[PDB]
């Protein structure tokens, strides 16, 4: 599975 | 000076870190059990400017078919970055090698710089910052946000 | 079967998943302009427990203190679910970064959830219930009720 | 010094400056136990004190029971609706959309410090709020919101006090 | 049901 | 600059 | 049939016992042009089948660190160090010394005929090669080695291929 | 100027 990278707000 | 003049002048100068590229005060090092990093090579301040998020800015909906097609090959690695601009969802895709650093940079829950956006006429940028100070020497790190079970379990390290 | 009687065992379905947590039919995906949402896998059915708006069930006080606190963390999201219970207003604080899928519902004034509060034995438990059939892949959403002025301006969204 | 008269006519001609300005000086929303938002005063008031106008639409009494009953069919309204006698007739502030004003924010008591009160401005109907004693920095603002209906308090009990 | 904010002379 | 969630 | 168990410890032993006896049975040194040399198949593998081990001196990171600096001073060095992670700690087979062993010898391709894989015994990792499918006799063995580096690839071009 | 080679 991979992963993301993620900005959250 | 104005508040209008000081907040002109610091727009101008990210934006010109942003344009130029130049990505001062870092390097690549091999770093245990996490690939390649990015070391400090000189000392930044907490709210300092460390490096931009460089890669192919695309829309969701691509990114997602992307996504799908990176997963049939293992070996691709994981270079893309979601964020939220204008009500709508983007990513910066940094899968393709480049000579950049931001896309080599790991992940802490306890690192030291924070992802923040900066937008230059209509175009959004996401740049790192120092969120302490940073000495040099130290390994370049932030908090990459997936928090998802099964990211969790297909990459534990992501749980610190 | 008389009302009583079909209230006793929609209370004990009820009851049985706010004790087990399952939380199936479910699962988290990228929204556009949403960052996370939560669609569902199966069809729901009108009137069905979808989850508990799950967190840290606290008092005014100390909703107030984390507030206070998170007001002034720009990166820190907003979980806090108030609501009143015997004359005292609560909060279920679901700040904190868990597994549970309640916190990740997105707003909308014409959703298809709507959350009651379920008391059991003095307790109070937030859950959201289907308000119509809802599709196998469409977005669970329900009403934030936030429709303050101070709101709305920095977050439209809540409009509509 | 000056006659009552003069007296009364500056002090009208501040409360009418004060209604057309829609300044709302000396008070902040904050959430109370039990009632959601509500506002404090940030200064003291006087007994006698112009504190705020109850500001919203104003609507006439046939009007307002329409509206009054479709929102009754949407349980999340709330109730922001002031009804009130002016001469010979009835009308209502409905104060159901969410502004800046802070009227339509005060909590309930009937044993409050503030009083609602007429104060027309060219034949044109405004609800004040006035300070029924004088207010304390830090204390909440409440007045009687005048509802006796038994179904009205079955549902909301804390009309009771 | 609702309850009326009401004024009377 | 942030907004609630609240039972109505 | 043979248990799933059965066939698990059978594959192990194969494995294990090619790599423990290092015979590296079935393969030839060839010259090959633009390459230097290269590792040809004598023999028909089938897929899935162990080709042979990535053999040299398994050293931590701060000894390969220190081992890169030093081949960086020496062009004739090459480059036959094999990084890779294993219990969430970085090792490397370094094979830059001079031996009998064909794994290092084995040239790149993308799109070859072996993968590389994490094998463990008794808690010492190894780096085995596998036919990624039927191989015949005569191919050059070829394996993906996974620096997609743009210094790396525009220094070596072949990377790319 | 050196590659590696690296179990991706
Ligand atoms: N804390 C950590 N522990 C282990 N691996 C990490 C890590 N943070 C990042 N990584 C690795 O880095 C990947 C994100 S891209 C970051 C650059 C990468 N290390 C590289 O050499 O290309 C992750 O998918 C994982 O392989
Ligand atoms: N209708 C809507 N449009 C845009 N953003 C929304 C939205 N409903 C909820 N949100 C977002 O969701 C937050 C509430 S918490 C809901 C989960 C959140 N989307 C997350 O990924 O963590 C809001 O503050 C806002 O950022
Ligand atoms: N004394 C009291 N106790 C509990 N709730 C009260 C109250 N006085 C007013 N309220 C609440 O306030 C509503 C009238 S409008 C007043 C503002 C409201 N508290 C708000 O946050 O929007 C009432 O229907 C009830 O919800
Ligand atoms: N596809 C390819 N094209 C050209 N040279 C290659 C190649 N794959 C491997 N090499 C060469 O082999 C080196 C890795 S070690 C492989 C054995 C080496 N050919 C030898 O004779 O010792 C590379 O740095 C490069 O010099």
């Amino acid at each position: 599975k991979r992963h993301r990278k993620v900005l959250r707000d | 000076k104005s508040k209008a003049e000081l907040q002109s002048e610091e727009r101008k100068r990210i934006d010109e870190l942003i344009e130029s590229g130049k990505e001062e005060g870092m390097k690549i090092d091999l770093i245990d059990g996490k690939g390649r990093g990015v070391i400090a090579t000189k000392q930044f301040s907490r709210g300092d400017f460390v490096v931009e998020y460089h890669g192919d800015l695309i829309e969701i909906t691509d990114a997602k078919k992307r996504e799908a097609l990176y997963a049939q090959d293992p070996s691709t690695g994981c270079y893309m970055y979601y964020f939220q601009y204008l009500s709508k969802t983007y990513c910066v895709d940094a899968t393709r090698e480049t000579n950049r650093l931001g896309r080599l940079i790991n992940h802490s829950k306890c690192g030291n710089c924070q992802t923040k956006l900066h937008d230059i006429d209509g175009v959004p940028h996401l740049i790192l910052i120092a969120s302490r100070d940073i000495a040099a020497g130290e390994e370049l790190l932030y908090d990459y946000g997936d928090r998802s079970k099964a990211s969790i379990e297909a990459h534990p390290w992501l749980k610190h």
